[PDB]
RNA sequence: GUAGAGCACUGAUAGGGCUAGGGGGCCCACCAGCCUACCAAACCCUGUCAAACUCCGAAGGGUCCCAGGUGGAGCCUGGGAGUGAGGGCGCGAGCGAUAACGUCCGCGUCCGAGCGCGGGAACAACCGAGACCGCCAGCUAAGGCCCCCAAGUCUGGGCUAAGUGGUAAAGGAUGUGGCGCCGCGAAGACAGCCAGGAGGUUGGCUUAGAAGCAGCCAUCCUUUAAAGAGUGCGUAAUAGCUCACUGGUCGAGUGGCGCCGCGCCGAAAAUGAUCGGGGCUCAAGCCCAGCGCCGAAGCUGCGGGUCUGGGGGAUGACCC
RNA sequence: GGUCGCCUCCUAAAAGGUAACGGAGGCGCCCAAAGGUCCCCUCAGGCGGGACGGAAAUCCGCCGGAGAGCGCAAGGGUAG
RNA sequence: GCCAUCGAUCAACGGAUAAAAGUUACCCCGGGGAUAACAGGCUGAUCUCCCCCGAGCGUCCACAGCGGCGGGGAGGUUUGGCACCUCGAUGUCGGCUCGUCGCAUCCUGGGGCUGAAGAAGGUCCCAAGGGUUGGGCUGUUCGCCCAUUAAAGCGGCACG
RNA sequence: UCCCCCGUGCCCAUAGCGGCGUGGAACCACCCGUUCCCAUUCCGAACACGGAAGUGAAACGCGCCAGCGCCGAUGGUACUGGGCGGGCGACCGCCUGGGAGAGUAGGUCGGUGCGGGGGA
């Protein structure tokens, strides 16, 4: 849930070529510092794929400093469905706003019904310290027939983290399921 | 949001500044009246006159009529003559009327 | 042979161009009577030395330097300062 | 049978289909989805047509996606007649689809479910299509 | 106020939440409790769409001032016109069918009038280039350098095996080279070899037995180095008989997924064929890098003509 | 067959202008107040409360920048 | 005359007269390939042919024979679109005569699968060498019908 | 020349909504009264006049807090003036200059001019 990943200053150097030569350009942030970086786009993926927005991912500078940083976001090739550029939201002592992934655990009556689950949100934001970000945040979806939900207003919350949205916030539901049968009528309509 | 005091304010001010003028601004305290002359070209107070700055007292129409006397006396000593009334939110009538009328035999013209 | 049946068209007109906008700019210089801007409503409005028509017509009233301002919320102004 | 329920307008200029998609490019609701490789005009035929082969593929179960609506009317002169006097008919509604939009999605059903049912469905397609997974970046976006 | 983008307005819009009302059942009705895998206004969240939507908004474009700009520039007055069928191409739109050597506009360009010159086989308008005249001199452009046909059968480095190159799509494939990621592995794997691979199936059943193998009927339990109420063959049927499977043996690599380059199929026409032809396969094809050279009426050299300007003339004639 | 003049919007490619038997709509009137001026006032809509009285008549309260109104089509403008 | 003002669906709205509809195959002249009908050409919507998908049918079994909803092409026979050659003339249907070429093959030849027992048939592949009848009806092309046949192919050639 | 208040402009929400607190010496406001001037399609609500018993409850001024609203980089990208290349073709791609919108970080409970009154 701590992640290494090493990072590299730039300047002048075009994103074009960085891209082309199997960097990714990014950058490093928080209401104190802010500076182009890039790192390899091969040793990102890898470990963006396992971290996300959600865990903690530490940039090893060249000038042998250890930053902790969030990525707060993800720019995309539209056409290739690809990342193009990087956001590193260095951490700092103060509280931070954060996704932090949502776990339904139990499997619904609903489903069961024959029904399935929709997990409407999969992370949901939260206020939390660095030293004691969460992760794992589970969620009883048992008790979830077909046509009922539950909201952000209804989560486990490990102690000193905050409901940093609406708690009307509707978190997942549970929704009747594709039929064939259902095409007749369709075709009745 | 606005009162009928501002909308009435902003209404006659607008129309007197078109004329391009100076301008007699007047305030009408439950206690006291005044009244400055301004140059809304560079935005500044060229001369004033007031019943607290008067340390007067005596009925306030009575009253109001002589800080208009007054006001021309400083105004005409400055060059000042030409000049357009501001009457504010306030209705030309009494207190108002009588510092107009009073600032007239003065010698402003207007 | 050919030319079967067609159709019409119930619409297909439209009137003259009207040749709105500013037609003196900033720092250009101008006699007065000068027109300034052909608008439809105030999407300027008249300032110093710039009278307006019935027609919202802005026109200038002395010979000087056209200047416009934009007074945010008080909505954008064309002036024109008389010259020395 | 999509079509909008009512329109401030009735035909509409035909346009060209410059670059990729605006917008509508990460997957949003399922695991896994169908995204266009090539531009086109998607007709309402066709998005009804995917959309029954995968409802038909896995009969009963899972939900189907659509984030694709067909709200540009299809002009068509009649046949055997000439240019001019005229604009054609409304003969039916396209969804302008551009390269890289996630046009379909499906959730709740096992991985080769998905793979087949989104597979089929790309076949009725008029355009090149690739499936994918829901990303770490899909969820950043 | 466009391209882009955006949803704040006017509309559109999929899912979910929330929620007036509407519908089905219940209570049964008189009013009220209804509860609702149905329909759904407003509203909220996710996600979008619009020439006649815009909270936003470039690049550009327009005009003004200052500066450069002496040009077959510019401005004023007047004499003489011709033109008022245009077209192709690039780009931006409408119409059309995201048809047309289509049509209608806008910006540019060329043909028109440059059907004069080089290239593109041939070819107004594509690439190169604006032809005063002469030369058996030179340099370059595009395009080329194996022969027809001027110049490299040049030099490195890859790919292609289809004559692809030498003109087509969805889509199909153990083509081929190159990158990856994923399990398997000598804690002896993959391929075959291989002893083994009894059912108390006394299948719940079956009827001229329809006792594992028409009969999609819990779809048993055993001895374990491993043997399924069955992956199969002679059957409406006993025999027979493969597979699963562990077991050694073998000894060193094997399996699956993704991306890129180049290629394969899909690929049927009417007088005789063909990439212009011959012909071409570590190329005479494709891609990367370098050094040469060929070549147009362009540019240069030499001679001459004429127009204009500026000098000369310390004058016309003439001269530079 | 349709059209023929005028106006509004788009097409129109961010100055002006710009075509098609391209996409949508209007006009051939009107007002002695719907004109001039001085003075005063501020909408629509929502929620709550209120005999007859309702979705909506008139009254009270709170909210509300303009989504109302501006004779007429549309645009622009507009409660300073 | 001057000044003010009135009479215009002069609406074909820059308004030809104060005052005006048809017809010609009985027709004529000047022009136009600036412009239609024939044919060519570009296009290929329509037309014909061939594919991709595999919903489902076929007792059973997606694929013997079939192929929902949809998707991609080839051809240039049909009807069109456009108006590029031709209006100082490119004679227009059917028949006859003479053919010749294409192959998406009607027959004959060679094959694969078959829900192929055999005989037959179905479907697909190869193959253009040769063959592909005579009548009734209608101007007919097309089409129906009679009698046969190995078969009574379809297209191009200015619908030769 | 620092502080508070009053009138008045300018910048046009970083200034606003909402919340909590503070202020009556002075100013200002509600306040007191309807004789007079003036006034209400009814009402001294408003406008107006004569006042000063009361109060900062309202309003207003000044603070404080970031729920709302508003402002909002850097980085990157879309698009693009100009110049090019690949592909039969649909469309892609390169150099050069310019460069958004959204979103991220983050900012904000205003800042200033002229005059008047009152202070230390
Ligand atoms: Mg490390
Ligand atoms: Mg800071
Ligand atoms: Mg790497
Ligand atoms: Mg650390
Ligand atoms: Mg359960
Ligand atoms: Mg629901
Ligand atoms: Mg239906
Ligand atoms: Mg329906
Ligand atoms: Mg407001
Ligand atoms: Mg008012
Ligand atoms: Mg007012
Ligand atoms: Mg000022
Ligand atoms: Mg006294
Ligand atoms: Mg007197
Ligand atoms: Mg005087
Ligand atoms: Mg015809
Ligand atoms: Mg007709
Ligand atoms: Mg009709
Ligand atoms: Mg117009
Ligand atoms: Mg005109
Ligand atoms: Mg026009
Ligand atoms: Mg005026
Ligand atoms: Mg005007
Ligand atoms: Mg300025
Ligand atoms: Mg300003
Ligand atoms: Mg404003
Ligand atoms: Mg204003
Ligand atoms: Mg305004
Ligand atoms: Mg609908
Ligand atoms: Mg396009
Ligand atoms: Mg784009
Ligand atoms: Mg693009
Ligand atoms: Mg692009
Ligand atoms: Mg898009
Ligand atoms: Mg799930
Ligand atoms: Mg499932
Ligand atoms: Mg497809
Ligand atoms: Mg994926
Ligand atoms: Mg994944
Ligand atoms: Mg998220
Ligand atoms: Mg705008
Ligand atoms: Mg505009
Ligand atoms: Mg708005
Ligand atoms: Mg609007
Ligand atoms: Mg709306
Ligand atoms: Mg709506
Ligand atoms: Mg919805
Ligand atoms: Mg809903
Ligand atoms: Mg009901
Ligand atoms: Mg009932
Ligand atoms: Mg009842
Ligand atoms: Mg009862
Ligand atoms: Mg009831
Ligand atoms: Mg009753
Ligand atoms: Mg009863
Ligand atoms: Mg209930
Ligand atoms: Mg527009
Ligand atoms: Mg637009
Ligand atoms: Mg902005
Ligand atoms: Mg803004
Ligand atoms: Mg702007
Ligand atoms: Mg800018
Ligand atoms: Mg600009
Ligand atoms: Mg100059
Ligand atoms: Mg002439
Ligand atoms: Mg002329
Ligand atoms: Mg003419
Ligand atoms: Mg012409
Ligand atoms: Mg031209
Ligand atoms: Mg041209
Ligand atoms: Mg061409
Ligand atoms: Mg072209
Ligand atoms: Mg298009
Ligand atoms: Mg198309
Ligand atoms: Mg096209
Ligand atoms: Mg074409
Ligand atoms: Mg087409
Ligand atoms: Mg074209
Ligand atoms: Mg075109
Ligand atoms: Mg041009
Ligand atoms: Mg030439
Ligand atoms: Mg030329
Ligand atoms: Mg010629
Ligand atoms: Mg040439
Ligand atoms: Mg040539
Ligand atoms: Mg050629
Ligand atoms: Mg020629
Ligand atoms: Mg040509
Ligand atoms: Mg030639
Ligand atoms: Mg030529
Ligand atoms: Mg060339
Ligand atoms: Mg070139
Ligand atoms: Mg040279
Ligand atoms: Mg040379
Ligand atoms: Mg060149
Ligand atoms: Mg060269
Ligand atoms: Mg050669
Ligand atoms: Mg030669
Ligand atoms: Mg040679
Ligand atoms: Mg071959
Ligand atoms: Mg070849
Ligand atoms: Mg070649
Ligand atoms: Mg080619
Ligand atoms: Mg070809
Ligand atoms: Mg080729
Ligand atoms: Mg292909
Ligand atoms: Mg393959
Ligand atoms: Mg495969
Ligand atoms: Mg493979
Ligand atoms: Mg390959
Ligand atoms: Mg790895
Ligand atoms: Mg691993
Ligand atoms: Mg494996
Ligand atoms: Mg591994
Ligand atoms: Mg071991
Ligand atoms: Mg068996
Ligand atoms: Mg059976
Ligand atoms: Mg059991
Ligand atoms: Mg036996
Ligand atoms: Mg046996
Ligand atoms: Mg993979
Ligand atoms: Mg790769
Ligand atoms: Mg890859
Ligand atoms: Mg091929
Ligand atoms: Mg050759
Ligand atoms: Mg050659
Ligand atoms: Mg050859
Ligand atoms: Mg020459
Ligand atoms: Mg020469
Ligand atoms: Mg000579
Ligand atoms: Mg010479
Ligand atoms: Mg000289
Ligand atoms: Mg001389
Ligand atoms: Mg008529
Ligand atoms: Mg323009
Ligand atoms: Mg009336
Ligand atoms: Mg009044
Ligand atoms: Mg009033
Ligand atoms: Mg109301
Ligand atoms: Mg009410
Ligand atoms: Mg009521
Ligand atoms: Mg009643
Ligand atoms: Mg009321
Ligand atoms: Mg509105
Ligand atoms: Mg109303
Ligand atoms: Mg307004
Ligand atoms: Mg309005
Ligand atoms: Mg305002
Ligand atoms: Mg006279
Ligand atoms: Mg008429
Ligand atoms: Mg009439
Ligand atoms: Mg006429
Ligand atoms: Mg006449
Ligand atoms: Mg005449
Ligand atoms: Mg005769
Ligand atoms: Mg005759
Ligand atoms: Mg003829
Ligand atoms: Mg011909
Ligand atoms: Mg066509
Ligand atoms: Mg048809
Ligand atoms: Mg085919
Ligand atoms: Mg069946
Ligand atoms: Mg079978
Ligand atoms: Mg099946
Ligand atoms: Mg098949
Ligand atoms: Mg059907
Ligand atoms: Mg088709
Ligand atoms: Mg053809
Ligand atoms: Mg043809
Ligand atoms: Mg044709
Ligand atoms: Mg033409
Ligand atoms: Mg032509
Ligand atoms: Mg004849
Ligand atoms: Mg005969
Ligand atoms: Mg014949
Ligand atoms: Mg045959
Ligand atoms: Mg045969
Ligand atoms: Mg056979
Ligand atoms: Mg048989
Ligand atoms: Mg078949
Ligand atoms: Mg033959
Ligand atoms: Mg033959
Ligand atoms: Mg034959
Ligand atoms: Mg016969
Ligand atoms: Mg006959
Ligand atoms: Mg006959
Ligand atoms: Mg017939
Ligand atoms: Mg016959
Ligand atoms: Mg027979
Ligand atoms: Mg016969
Ligand atoms: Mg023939
Ligand atoms: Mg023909
Ligand atoms: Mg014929
Ligand atoms: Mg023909
Ligand atoms: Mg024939
Ligand atoms: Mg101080
Ligand atoms: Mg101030
Ligand atoms: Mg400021
Ligand atoms: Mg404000
Ligand atoms: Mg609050
Ligand atoms: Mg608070
Ligand atoms: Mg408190
Ligand atoms: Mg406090
Ligand atoms: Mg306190
Ligand atoms: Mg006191
Ligand atoms: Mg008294
Ligand atoms: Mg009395
Ligand atoms: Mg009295
Ligand atoms: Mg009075
Ligand atoms: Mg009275
Ligand atoms: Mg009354
Ligand atoms: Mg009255
Ligand atoms: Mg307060
Ligand atoms: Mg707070
Ligand atoms: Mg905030
Ligand atoms: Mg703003
Ligand atoms: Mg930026
Ligand atoms: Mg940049
Ligand atoms: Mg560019
Ligand atoms: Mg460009
Ligand atoms: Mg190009
Ligand atoms: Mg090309
Ligand atoms: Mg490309
Ligand atoms: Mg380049
Ligand atoms: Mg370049
Ligand atoms: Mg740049
Ligand atoms: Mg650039
Ligand atoms: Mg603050
Ligand atoms: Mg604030
Ligand atoms: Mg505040
Ligand atoms: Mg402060
Ligand atoms: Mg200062």
């Amino acid at each position: 849930m701590e992640y290494r990943l090493k990072a590299y200053y730039r300047e002048g150097e075009k994103p074009s070529a960085l891209r082309r030569a199997g960097k990714l350009p990014g950058v490093m942030y928080n209401r104190h510092l802010n500076r182009k970086v890039y790192v390899d786009l091969v040793e990102f993926d890898k470990v963006f794929r396992q971290a996300s927005i959600h865990h903690v991912i530490v940039l090893e500078l060249p000038d042998g400093q250890s930053l902790p940083t969030l990525v707060r976001q993800v720019n995309l090739d539209k056409r290739r469905r690809r990342p193009e550029h990087v956001d590193f939201f260095v951490l700092s002592d103060e509280p931070v706003e954060m996704y932090v992934p949502l776990r339904f655990v139990g499997t619904p009556a609903g489903v069961r019904a024959g029904g399935v689950l929709q997990e409407i949100h999969r992370d949901i934001l939260v206020k939390v310290s660095p030293r004691n970000i969460p992760e794992f945040i589970e969620v009883d979806v048992s008790g979830l027939e077909i046509g009922d939900s539950l909201h952000a207003s209804d989560l486990k919350l490990p102690p000193g983290v905050e409901l940093a949205v609406s708690p009307e916030e509707t978190i997942a539901a549970v929704v009747p399921p594709e039929d064939v049968e259902k095409l007749a009528e369709e075709a009745a309509a | 949001r606005l009162t009928a005091y501002e909308r009435r304010k902003f209404r006659v001010r607008n129309r007197i500044k078109r004329t391009g003028r100076l301008r007699l601004s007047v305030f009408r305290s439950l206690k006291h009246i005044y009244a400055q002359i301004i140059d809304d070209e560079k935005g500044v107070t060229l001369v004033s006159a007031s019943s607290l700055a008067l340390k007067l007292k005596g009925n306030k129409t009575e009253v109001a009529r002589q800080v208009g006397r007054a006001l021309a006396e400083k105004a005409l000593a400055l060059g000042i003559k030409q000049v357009a009334f501001d009457r504010g939110p306030y209705k030309y009538h009494g207190r108002v009327k009588a510092l107009a009328e009073g600032a007239r035999e003065g010698g402003l013209e207007f | 042979a050919h030319k079967k049946g067609l159709g019409s068209t119930r619409n297909g007109r439209d009137s003259q161009a009207k040749r709105l906008g500013v037609k003196r700019y900033e720092g250009q210089v101008v006699r007065a009577g000068n027109i300034l801007v052909r608008q439809r409503g105030t999407r300027f409005k008249p300032g110093k030395n710039v009278g307006m028509g019935r027609d919202f017509t802005l026109f200038a009233l002395v010979d000087g330097v056209v200047e416009f301002q934009d007074r945010g919320r008080l909505g954008r102004y064309v002036h024109v300062r008389p010259l020395a | 049978m999509l079509m909008p329920r009512r329109m401030k307008y009735r035909k509409q200029q035909r346009g060209r289909l410059k670059g990729a998609t605006k917008g509508g490019d990460y997957v949003a609701f399922g695991d896994f989805g169908l995204v266009a490789l090539e531009p086109a005009w998607i007709t309402a035929q066709q998005i009804e047509a995917a959309r029954v082969a995968m409802v038909r593929h896995f009969r009963r179960g899972g939900k189907i996606f659509i984030r694709i609506f067909p709200d540009k009317p299809y002009t068509k002169k009649p046949l055997e007649v000439r240019m001019g006097k005229g604009k054609g008919n409304v003969e039916g509604y396209v969804a302008v689809v551009k390269p890289g939009r996630v046009m379909f999605e499906v959730a709740g059903v096992t991985e080769e479910q998905a793979m087949e049912a989104l597979r089929i469905a790309g076949h009725k397609l008029p355009i090149k299509t690739k499936i994918v997974r829901r990303d770490a970046y899909d969820e950043a976006q």
